[PDB]
RNA sequence: GCCCGGAUAGCUCAGUCGGUAGAGCAGGGGAUUGAAAAUCCCCGUGUCCUUGGUUCGAUUCCGAGUCCGGGCACCA
RNA sequence: AAAUUGAAGAGUUUGAUCAUGGCUCAGAUUGAACGCUGGCGGCAGGCCUAACACAUGCAAGUCGAACGGUAACAGGAAGAAGCUUGCUUCUUUGCUGACGAGUGGCGGACGGGUGAGUAAUGUCUGGGAAACUGCCUGAUGGAGGGGGAUAACUACUGGAAACGGUAGCUAAUACCGCAUAACGUCGCAAGACCAAAGAGGGGGACCUUCGGGCCUCUUGCCAUCGGAUGUGCCCAGAUGGGAUUAGCUAGUAGGUGGGGUAACGGCUCACCUAGGCGACGAUCCCUAGCUGGUCUGAGAGGAUGACCAGCCACACUGGAACUGAGACACGGUCCAGACUCCUACGGGAGGCAGCAGUGGGGAAUAUUGCACAAUGGGCGCAAGCCUGAUGCAGCCAUGCCGCGUGUAUGAAGAAGGCCUUCGGGUUGUAAAGUACUUUCAGCGGGGAGGAAGGGAGUAAAGUUAAUACCUUUGCUCAUUGACGUUACCCGCAGAAGAAGCACCGGCUAACUCCGUGCCAGCAGCCGCGGUAAUACGGAGGGUGCAAGCGUUAAUCGGAAUUACUGGGCGUAAAGCGCACGCAGGCGGUUUGUUAAGUCAGAUGUGAAAUCCCCGGGCUCAACCUGGGAACUGCAUCUGAUACUGGCAA
């Protein structure tokens, strides 16, 4: 259901940052990234057609905190979905609950967003939610419960996000832990990294 | 029909009520199918730790 | 299957012991048709207590049939063993669910050696009472020669350790009470004056988890798989989660119906003999020798370490040393099994009549704890009684 | 058998008994018209036509025999006694 | 004779009523001539909840069919006037 | 639940009525070759199915078992 | 406004090459099975094989408002006898409510199950007349006056039982005349002929002979012509494989006449004629339920027909009819048979391919549960009773889908493991450690929504002589849940209870070290192992999936490797040795002329679900669901004449 695993290495095998341990401080410098994946980290890959692909894949699904099934599910649901394939891949993923409320600023990490949607915190149009695969629908208003606002990692965590570069097509209070999802995200708003087409050729075959 | 015997040693012999599988080898010509091994009298094989739903073994 | 058995009385399980074509199984007969005339149980008949081909065209015994009859103060429950000498191990399964035995020495022959055996297996399995009844009486008029054969069987008993002069010897022949002669038939109704008396309330273990060693396994035609035995602690509820292990491996179940002598019951408590319907086993696939357990109360083990008590000639066993290898069988609650003897290191030979612990791996895995008892028998014969020290597999 | 609806059994086999008489009685005085035809002119032919034509109606109405029945056995029969005779 | 009766689709403890001009002797959800509107008993305040095409239990009931128990009251719930 | 047969070195078989078991076919060691096979020179390579008993001594005589073969029954 | 956005290749013959051509792999998918490992929930599913044989309970009854029963049972009323004169004994009373056993009504033919048979009797699509149709419903108008039976109950017997006989006796919406009948039934018409059943809730007035008659009103019967819904039959095309099955066929193919069928018909007879089918596959053989669909595919196609829905077929095996509106009748009947059965040996049973369950078969597939609360079904004015139909529950990772299994900080870059050029690296912010959650399980309190109704009353309407009774109703009452310790909501508690198992030589994402030495073993294809193995076994490290993962089997794909879209035949597989030639396929060219093909339009239909698109509802999803599109079709109808065909030059 989730990795639970060592988070920081996912990042080393990729070689970019993932965002998997951002968490308070801002840059790591304390893993040895990119030169050390595991033992044979020196080892310079070949790295085939196939491979690049896959790689892309992965890349998106371990930044995202999706696996295999669910993820081959949002392919198919973006094949269906009028537009580009690429764009509305990423756009369905980018509309998770999990997803905006780390991108709102309420969890130092994705994952730290996945466990407050999961125990009763998250509350969006006056109603709980517990999935982090909850698709928020454009015009929305997520939030934090009374119970559970203002404790101690969600105060933390907002002030971390100020060093982010906050997204455009959603808004956060601040104050009393308020969000307001407002349109669907664009290609070009965010990461300017991630390769979508590669990820189209993988399930196309 | 004739059927392979996978793993290193087994308590197979003269009798024995075992489970087939299908499989060639692509070795021995005539055996096309494989026991399975952990499935009535064919037991597992003995001290065998990767690769152990192949081989019928359980964990250590 | 019908009649709901109405749990009124305090049940007992009694059974009859002694030599090879002595009267064990006619008089298990007589005290059907005796008990069931006068006080008004159910009938039965010398029919049954053993049909078959194997006991008519030979006419010995050789399964323990059980019967079931009534009596004011308690609820009996018969067990017939075979007799012979190559029937002691579904004896001793009829012998250890007994509480209290029913000896049967003649007056003609007198104590023979079965009678010696029979008794020997008694004390070491677990028979804590027992009673004399001479049954033959008729076929020699005299009282010189009867009363003789009284006082070898009071030191027989004396002799292999029981209370022998204390126990009530009673004098009967068991064709006379068969049909209705007014002096004979008293003479067997005393006989069940007898057990009520001498043999007290058992105590039983109405609170510690459920556990029934399987003694005979069966297969009703509509119902499913059988399987019967005393239950040795706990209770059994109507659908309840039940765990049998033993032999092969382990296996889940779920108990749909508890029963005693074809009538049912609601809850089968501890200390009387049942049939426990289990759902969704094979006839072939569940043995005899397993235990029905309560899940996670018990763990089968094939290696373990064991205070044993090896018995000499004067008490009956073994006379010669052994080493490592040797192979003789145990018999747990019901059932037997080989095992290697792995002796201690400091011990060169093992002397007969002689106290020592010593590792015992087992061919079949068999379900046991800390504290268990068992009595080793090899070459038709006992060997040594013992207790379980340590866990290990 | 296994139900206390086999009083339709022993209805049904009361019903026949009568069911059949009254189907017995029809096919006769209709055999009585065929015995006329063959060698008689149109008068003894006619006379048991005037009797059975009550007794089919009657049983037409009453289930037994279907109207369609009735309809023939005056239809193909008066073409017996017209065309003949 | 033809009836019209409630067909019975929908989840486990989800239930959503087909209201359905069929004939007696088929099966509930079986053989119907055709579907007349639906119920959703489950379906609360909400902009949708029952629906029926009160045009077409003319041409039925007006020729001879029975109405249901249940589809009786929901002609009493749709109204004619209210 | 009880009757009966079956098991001998890696495989296929001889040998016994207490005198301590062998044959081929394999396998291994050296020579040679990258390693073999043949060629040449040397070796049984064994819990007599397991275990105990009668004895000075048991494959062999007598119990008890193992797993497997086939046979007859019992219906809470 | 939206309904298709859709077509990938790779390894493997050779020293190398290009081609040919097989083999294998990457993806979907399932009623799955197996191995290892297993937490929850939601919605689905769960004997494909033995149509094997099956103990036990249960799956169809129902009305007293049809009728005798003044009742088998339990209880009020006129009156009685004991004695604690209301406490007890007890005969009458349709009389207290009802109902065991009947008699009649309607049901049992529906609803469930299973695919044995069936290659056309069947199914599908589209048509068509020679038909019938209980219950429902339009209209018209009847329904009048009689009889003889007969169960139950006795009475008396026979029988072990199942089940009878003989003597009475009695009721009806049971039964049969009779009158009575038409736009009805036969006919040219004149004529003839054909039916009925009565119940129940209330009554002023007057007959009381008290059984009331007569008003009353719902109800029910009966005849016709009708709708509705079923159903029977007919035709056309379509609907598997084999020609190493080429001839089959005598009620066979048609006629006239008679019988029979609800209806037409060799349906069936008698005679008459000598046909009919057949190379556009008859006959025979093997296999098979069929469709909507399902899976797959770019599509054409290919495969398939578990679950949901329609049709057919069958009910222990082989027959027959009876009853009925409907059956040649799953839980009717009658024979016969095989197999189980009980007996008193005379004779009796019995039918799980209804629901549970057993043995057996098998790789393999579940509880002898609860409930009619809802939704239909059965009878009944209703109330209700009945219901293994349905709704729940159990079980099973068998699937599809959701949330789990914590989350920040954390350098001494600890220990231990593993590797090393012994400098160090790596496992690794991994862990421990400190900061915090508390989903889900574990607890304790809250608690919907599935419930519409049926009643008790009422109020006016309806209805009538009536301030009645039923028809409609709106107002007051107390209720109805198997699910159910419900959905969901809070309340603690502590990271606490919650991670495996494939793979790591190329295809194909991921590498070292030891052990072993063509041995042991691996293998989907190529191929690895002969003393320095990336492929074997272990270890570390990695990669990919994750409550699943792999292996096996099964279908399509890739396979343009059966090629219609879309291949070939000099040498790779493949031009008959060469001619003639009937059937068949194809046919120069110009006028006609039809309209068969072809094209255009239009109407009907192509069941619903499914698929597809825009919505909506379950916290989300799967799932459910509204509307749309579609259902590529087939039929008919009107045109168009270029082309193809027919036809005249
Ligand atoms: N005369 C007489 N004979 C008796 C009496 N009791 C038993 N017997 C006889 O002893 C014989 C043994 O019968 P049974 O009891 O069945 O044998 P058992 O004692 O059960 N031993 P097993 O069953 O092992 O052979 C019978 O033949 C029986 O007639 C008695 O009281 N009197
Ligand atoms: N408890 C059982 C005892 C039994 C076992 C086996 C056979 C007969 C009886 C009764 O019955
Ligand atoms: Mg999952
Ligand atoms: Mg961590
Ligand atoms: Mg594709
Ligand atoms: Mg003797
Ligand atoms: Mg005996
Ligand atoms: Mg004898
Ligand atoms: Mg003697
Ligand atoms: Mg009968
Ligand atoms: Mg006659
Ligand atoms: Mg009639
Ligand atoms: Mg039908
Ligand atoms: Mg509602
Ligand atoms: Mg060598
Ligand atoms: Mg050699
Ligand atoms: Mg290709
Ligand atoms: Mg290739
Ligand atoms: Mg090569
Ligand atoms: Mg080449
Ligand atoms: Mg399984
Ligand atoms: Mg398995
Ligand atoms: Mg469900
Ligand atoms: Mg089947
Ligand atoms: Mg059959
Ligand atoms: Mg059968
Ligand atoms: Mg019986
Ligand atoms: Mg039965
Ligand atoms: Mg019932
Ligand atoms: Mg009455
Ligand atoms: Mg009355
Ligand atoms: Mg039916
Ligand atoms: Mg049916
Ligand atoms: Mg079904
Ligand atoms: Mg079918
Ligand atoms: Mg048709
Ligand atoms: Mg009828
Ligand atoms: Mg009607
Ligand atoms: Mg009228
Ligand atoms: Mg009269
Ligand atoms: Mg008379
Ligand atoms: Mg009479
Ligand atoms: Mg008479
Ligand atoms: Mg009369
Ligand atoms: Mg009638
Ligand atoms: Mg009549
Ligand atoms: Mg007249
Ligand atoms: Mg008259
Ligand atoms: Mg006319
Ligand atoms: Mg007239
Ligand atoms: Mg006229
Ligand atoms: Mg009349
Ligand atoms: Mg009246
Ligand atoms: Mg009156
Ligand atoms: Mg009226
Ligand atoms: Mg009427
Ligand atoms: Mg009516
Ligand atoms: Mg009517
Ligand atoms: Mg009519
Ligand atoms: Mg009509
Ligand atoms: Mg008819
Ligand atoms: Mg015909
Ligand atoms: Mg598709
Ligand atoms: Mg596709
Ligand atoms: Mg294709
Ligand atoms: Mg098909
Ligand atoms: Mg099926
Ligand atoms: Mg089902
Ligand atoms: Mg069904
Ligand atoms: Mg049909
Ligand atoms: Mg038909
Ligand atoms: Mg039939
Ligand atoms: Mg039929
Ligand atoms: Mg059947
Ligand atoms: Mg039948
Ligand atoms: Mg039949
Ligand atoms: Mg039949
Ligand atoms: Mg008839
Ligand atoms: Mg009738
Ligand atoms: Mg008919
Ligand atoms: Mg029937
Ligand atoms: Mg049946
Ligand atoms: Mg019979
Ligand atoms: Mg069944
Ligand atoms: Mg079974
Ligand atoms: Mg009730
Ligand atoms: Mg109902
Ligand atoms: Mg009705
Ligand atoms: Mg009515
Ligand atoms: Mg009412
Ligand atoms: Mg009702
Ligand atoms: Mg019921
Ligand atoms: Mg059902
Ligand atoms: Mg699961
Ligand atoms: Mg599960
Ligand atoms: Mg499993
Ligand atoms: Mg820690
Ligand atoms: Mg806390
Ligand atoms: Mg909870
Ligand atoms: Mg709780
Ligand atoms: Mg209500
Ligand atoms: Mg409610
Ligand atoms: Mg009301
Ligand atoms: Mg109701
Ligand atoms: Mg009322
Ligand atoms: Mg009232
Ligand atoms: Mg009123
Ligand atoms: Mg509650
Ligand atoms: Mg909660
Ligand atoms: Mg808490
Ligand atoms: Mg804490
Ligand atoms: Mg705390
Ligand atoms: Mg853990
Ligand atoms: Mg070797
Ligand atoms: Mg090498
Ligand atoms: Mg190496
Ligand atoms: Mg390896
Ligand atoms: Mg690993
Ligand atoms: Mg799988
Ligand atoms: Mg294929
Ligand atoms: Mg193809
Ligand atoms: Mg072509
Ligand atoms: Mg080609
Ligand atoms: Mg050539
Ligand atoms: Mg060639
Ligand atoms: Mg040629
Ligand atoms: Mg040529
Ligand atoms: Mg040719
Ligand atoms: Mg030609
Ligand atoms: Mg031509
Ligand atoms: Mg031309
Ligand atoms: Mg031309
Ligand atoms: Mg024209
Ligand atoms: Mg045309
Ligand atoms: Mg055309
Ligand atoms: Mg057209
Ligand atoms: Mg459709
Ligand atoms: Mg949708
Ligand atoms: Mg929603
Ligand atoms: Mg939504
Ligand atoms: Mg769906
Ligand atoms: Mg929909
Ligand atoms: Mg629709
Ligand atoms: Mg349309
Ligand atoms: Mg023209
Ligand atoms: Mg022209
Ligand atoms: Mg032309």
């Amino acid at each position: 259901a989730r990795y639970l695993g060592p988070k920081l290495k996912l990042s080393r095998r990729e070689g970019t940052d993932l965002f998997l341990k951002s968490g308070v401080r801002a840059i790591d410098t304390k893993c040895k990234i990119e030169q050390a994946p595991g033992q044979h980290g020196a080892r310079k890959p070949r790295l085939s057609d196939y491979g690049v692909q896959l790689r892309e894949k992965q890349k998106v699904r371990r930044i995202y905190g999706v696996l295999e099934r669910q993820f081959r599910n949002y392919y198919k649901e973006a094949a269906r979905l009028k537009g580009n394939t690429g764009e509305n891949l990423l756009a369905l993923l980018e509309g998770r609950l999990d997803n905006v409320v780390y991108r709102m600023g309420f969890g130092a990490t994705r994952a730290e967003a996945r466990q407050l949607v999961s125990h009763k915190a998250i509350m969006v149009n006056g109603r709980v939610v517990n999935i982090a695969s909850y698709q928020v629908s454009p015009n929305d208003v997520v939030s934090i419960r009374e119970k559970a606002k203002k404790q101690s990692r969600v105060k933390a965590a907002l002030e971390l996000a100020e060093q982010r570069e906050k997204p455009t097509w959603l808004e956060v209070d601040a104050g009393k832990m308020e969000g307001t999802f407002k349109r669907k995200p664009e290609r070009s708003d965010l990461s300017a990294d991630i390769n979508e087409h590669l990820i189209v050729e993988l399930y196309s075959k | 029909v004739t059927s392979y015997i996978g793993g290193e040693g087994h308590n197979l012999q003269e009798h024995s009520v075992i489970l087939i599988r299908g499989g060639r080898v692509k070795d021995l010509p005539g055996v096309r199918y494989h026991t399975v091994r952990g499935a009535l009298d064919c037991s597992g094989v003995k001290d065998r730790k990767q690769a152990r739903s192949k081989y019928g073994v359980k964990r250590p | 299957s019908k009649e709901k058995f109405e749990r009124t009385k305090p049940h007992v399980n009694v059974g009859t012991i002694g030599h090879v074509d002595h009267g064990k199984t006619t008089l298990t007969a007589a005290i059907t048709t005796v008990l069931a005339k006068t006080y008004g149980g159910a009938a039965r008949a010398f029919n049954q207590i053993d049909n078959a081909p194997e006991e008519k065209a030979r006419g010995i015994t050789i399964n323990t049939s059980h019967v079931e009859y009534d009596t004011p103060t308690r609820h009996y429950a018969h067990v017939d063993c075979p007799g012979h000498a190559d029937y002691v191990k579904n004896m001793i399964t009829g012998a250890a669910q007994m509480d209290g035995a029913i000896l049967v020495v003649a007056a003609t022959d007198g104590p023979m050696p079965q009678t010696r055996e029979h008794i020997l297996l008694g004390r070491q399995v677990g028979v804590p009472y027992i009673i004399v009844f001479l049954n033959k009486c008729d076929m020699v008029d005299d009282e010189e020669l009867l009363e003789l054969v009284e006082m070898e069987v009071r030191e027989l008993l004396s002799q292999y350790d029981f209370p022998g002069d204390d126990t009530p010897i009673v004098r009967g022949s068991a064709l006379k009470a068969l049909e209705g002669d007014a002096e004979w038939e008293a003479k067997i109704l005393e006989l069940a004056g007898f057990l009520d008396s001498y043999i007290p309330e058992p105590e039983r273990a109405i609170d510690k988890p459920f556990l029934l060693p399987i003694e005979d396994v069966f297969s009703i035609s509509g119902r499913g798989t059988v399987v019967t035995g005393r239950v040795e602690r706990g209770i059994i509820k109507v659908g309840e989660e039940v765990e049998i292990v033993g032999i092969k491996e382990t296996q889940k179940s779920t108990c749909t119906g508890v029963e005693m002598f074809r009538k049912l019951l609601d809850e089968g408590r501890a200390g009387e003999n049942v049939g426990v319907l289990l759902r969704g086993i094979k006839r072939e696939e569940i043995e005899r020798g397993q235990v029905l357990a309560k899940p996670g109360t018990i763990k089968p083990h094939t290696k373990f370490e064991s205070e044993v008590y090896i018995l000499s000639k004067d008490e009956g066993g073994r006379h010669t040393p052994f080493f490592k290898g040797y192979r003789p069988q145990f018999y747990f609650r019901t059932t037997d099994v080989t095992g290697t003897i792995e002796l201690p290191e400091g011990v060169e030979m093992v002397m007969p009549g002689d106290n020592i612990k010593m590792v015992v791996t087992l061919i079949h895995p068999i379900a046991m704890d800390d504290g268990l008892r068992f009595a080793i028998r090899e070459g038709g014969r006992t060997v040594g009684a013992g207790v379980v020290a340590k866990v290990l597999s | 058998n296994i139900k206390s609806a086999k009083k339709r059994a022993i209805q049904s086999e009361k019903a026949r008994k009568h069911n059949a008489s009254r189907r017995s009685m029809m096919r006769t005085f209709i055999k009585k018209v065929y015995a006329a035809i063959e060698a008689g002119d149109k008068a003894a032919a006619q006379k048991a036509f005037n009797e059975m034509q009550p007794i089919v109606d009657r049983q037409a109405a009453k289930g037994l025999i279907h109207k369609n029945k009735a309809a023939r056995h005056k239809a193909n029969l008066t073409a017996q006694i017209n065309k003949l005779a | 004779m033809v009836t019209i009766r409630l067909a019975r689709h929908g989840a486990k403890k989800r239930p959503f009523y087909q209201v359905v001009v069929a004939d007696s002797r088929n099966a509930r959800n079986g053989r119907f001539i055709e579907r007349v509107g639906f119920f959703n008993p489950i379906a609360s305040e909400k902009e949708e909840g029952t629906r029926l095409d009160l045009d077409r239990i003319a041409h039925w009931v007006g020729q001879g069919a029975t109405i249901s128990d249940r589809v009786a009251a929901l002609i009493k719930e749709v109204n004619k006037a209210a």
